[PDB]
RNA sequence: UGCAUGGCCGUUGGUGGUGCGUGGGUUGACCUGUCCGUUGAUUCAGCUAACGAGCGAGAUUAUCGCCAAUUAUUUACUUUGCCGAAGUCCUUCGGUUAAAGUUCUAAUUGGGACUCCCUGCGUAGCAGGUGGAAGAGGGUAGCAAUAACAGGUCCGUGAUGCCCUUUAGAUGCUCUGGGCUGCACGCGUGCUACAAUGUUAGGACAAUAGGAGCGAGCCUGAGAGGGUGCGCUACUCUUAUAAUCCCUAACGUAGUUGGGAUUGACGUUUGUAAUCAGCGUCAUGAACCAGGAAUCCCUUGUAAAUGUGUGUCAACAACGCA
């Protein structure tokens, strides 16, 4: 998208809607660098919820960093996507935060 | 557990703690549990505040006499020196060492001190027998540094005069400065 | 000449740098009375303190 | 060594449902909270069971705030429902102050048969 | 050109913080939610125009400590039995596909500790104690929110915009040689000492790493070194009988057998090269007698001493990481 001159709002909320509707607990999108002004300035677009700490980051959080070269300057693209655990799908075990009590 | 004697020589049957005085004796740590064949031990004494009392007193000296910066560690060195004091003490006078030792630990550590005017506070019995063993052993190494004389002897010279209350001693001289400063400031 | 107190109760701590305790004491001389004195080191209740001067209480609390 | 909001809010929800199980002893209740609730780790259940025990020896006593365990809900309903024989509102003379008698004149209901003053 | 930028990292600050949905307050910036005790902690407790969801904290991951199941007679050991050597009537060594194992050794699955227990203090919790391998986050690490610093890096990059260089007598690349090691002087991190709680001489237990380079044993030479190259693709073979400490002597308070800088020569290894590299040998034998005003680090297997590996490496550690 961002090669073909879409606004960064519309480019993120394309994919951040597409991630969540497909099936995921949260996602974050960062578009770091130089649009508009001489100074670079950071966009961050987030929905859902997004776990940042511990071991449990490594199991659940998918992420991917990159960059776009342009006429003007080098932007950085960066998309973190958190998953739901399946019952033996394709993670297995739930988070160490949560517990579930049985019904009587 | 019938003989029960220090270095395999001296005994704790003597030492008359009740006889020595009132107070002071308690933090002394010579009461049965403290007695051991060798003053070396696996200490666990710095865990919670007052556990330093429950260790033996002769060990507590051997730790003080572990300085400075070269003699750190090497306790196994220090318990030779304190042995070779306690031969020189015993075989000169004929008293056994532990009696004349604990009398030295009484009369060194000054009652009172300048808490930073400056005001003259009193002391705990714990902090007396601490600053007994410092001001003995401070004087020993300060004397023994450069002196052409073995430190086992220079311990034994300090340690006899501490019992008899003489101003030969680096201990019992230095209290009468520190106690008089507390009397002056007040 | 060299009198002997004993600590009834530790009220708290004092000094600018928190260096010193102070304590209610009942005289071991047995004359009787209670003196509120600032001790230096660390004190377990029931400890005995030798005082060069029995007179003057510390200041305030 | 404080118990966090997750292990408290579990341990109250355990005693909600399963007060029919459990005891004052820890080593029993530890083994209960495996079966009652799927928990990831070992350390979690020791701290859950540790508060479940704590609340039991509070419960051997007046009723704890913010917790309801089904036996007391049944017991409150019986303790609620019944109401003692007699109104308990009849003296039946009924004492009344001097000014409050003069009120019961002004309404138009003196000679009530309920007594006056002192 | 880091004052055009990407990423990565340090820092403010690893402190306890940060801000959404609906509701209420205010013309509005904005506030409330996010407020009398407790905790390392916006940790819990409870107040209450707020109620409810988050993220960080916690949980989790890794290891160290204690357990007993599961395996192991050619990668660890032990006991007993055999055959040796000495002792020479029962003690100690070395060997063994030889029978039984698992206390040491190796590493997977689980158990274990929760303020549960008792006593004081104030429900949340706190202090002490018993037991216990371990007791108050069991110890130590790892991971670590939002919001920013024109802090750092275009000398890490096929991460990069623009500027200029390609006039090749190049700012491309490469060969020989020299620099970054040049010294009237000022500061930072370190090392070795000033000795006798020592040095000198002789005698007597580790762990973690790495290795198709490590390099076995036996010869050669005072020494460094040199030759021959057995085992190992490693719990098997190897670097590899560590050093403070300990025990017998020598010295004797002196700039002294303390101290080992600076210089002269000979004997060598690594390398295309020793001119500024390291090792050895004999000589040379300095400043320093504990350091002014100032300042740094540290609470338990910690400080301090004491060595050993590893990173860089043909050769060279006073340095970093263990």
């Amino acid at each position: 998208k961002l090669i073909a001159r879409i606004p960064a709002r519309r480019a993120a909320y394309s994919i951040i809607r597409f991630v969540m509707d497909a099936g995921a607990r949260g996602c974050e999108v960062a578009i770091s660098g130089k649009l508009r002004g001489a100074r670079a300035s950071t966009s961050k677009y987030k929905e859902g919820y997004m776990v940042k700490s511990g071991d449990v980051t490594k199991q659940f959080v998918t992420q991917a960093v990159g960059h776009i070269p342009m006429k003007q300057a080098t932007i950085g693209i960066r998309v973190l996507i958190m998953l739901a655990q399946d019952p033996s799908g394709i993670p297995k075990e739930s988070q160490p935060d949560v517990i579930k009590v049985h019904e009587a | 557990m019938e003989g029960v004697k220090l270095f395999g020589k001296y005994d704790y049957s003597d030492v008359d703690f009740s006889q020595l005085d009132p107070a002071l004796v308690d933090y002394i740590s010579v009461h049965e549990k403290q007695h051991v064949m060798v003053p070396h031990t696996a200490g666990r004494y710095v865990h919670k505040r007052f556990q330093k009392v429950s260790c033996p007193l002769v060990e507590r000296l051997c730790n003080h006499l572990m300085s400075r910066g070269r003699n750190t560690g090497k306790k196994l060195l220090a318990i030779r020196i304190v042995e070779h004091a306690f031969d020189i003490i015993a075989l000169s006078t004929g008293q056994n060492p532990i009696v004349t030792f604990v009398k030295g630990v009484q009369y060194c550590g000054a009652r009172e001190d300048s808490t930073r005017r400056r005001q003259a506070c009193d002391v705990s019995p714990l902090r007396r027998i601490d600053q007994a063993l410092s001001l003995i052993t401070e004087g020993v190494r300060k004397a023994a540094f450069r002196s052409s004389r073995n430190i086992a002897e220079c311990l034994a010279d300090e340690l006899i005069a501490a019992s008899n209350n003489d101003q030969t001693s680096y201990a019992c001289r230095k209290k009468d400065e520190l106690e008089r400063i507390a009397k002056s400031n007040r | 000449q060299v009198k002997l107190a004993v600590v009834k109760q530790v009220i708290g701590r004092t000094g600018s740098r928190g260096g010193v305790t102070q304590v209610r004491v009942e005289f071991l001389d047995d004359s009787n009375r209670s003196l509120v004195r600032n001790v230096k080191g660390a004190v377990r209740e029931g400890d005995i303190l030798s005082l060069l001067e029995t007179e003057r209480e510390a200041r305030r609390l | 060594r404080i118990r966090t909001k997750t292990t408290k809010r579990a341990a109250r929800l355990v005693i909600e449902r399963f007060y029919g199980q459990l005891s004052f002893d820890f080593q029993d209740n530890k083994r209960v909270c495996d079966a009652v609730a799927d928990i990831p780790s070992k350390r979690m259940r020791n701290k859950i069971a540790g508060y479940v025990t704590h609340l039991m020896r509070r419960l051997e006593r007046g009723p704890v705030r913010g917790i309801s365990f089904k036996l007391q809900e049944q017991e409150r309903e019986k303790r609620d429902n019944w109401m003692p024989t007699t109104s308990k509102l009849n003296v039946p003379k009924i004492l009344v102050d001097p000014e409050t008698k003069e009120m019961l004149a002004a309404i138009g209901l003196g000679e009530m048969e309920g007594v006056e003053v002192f």
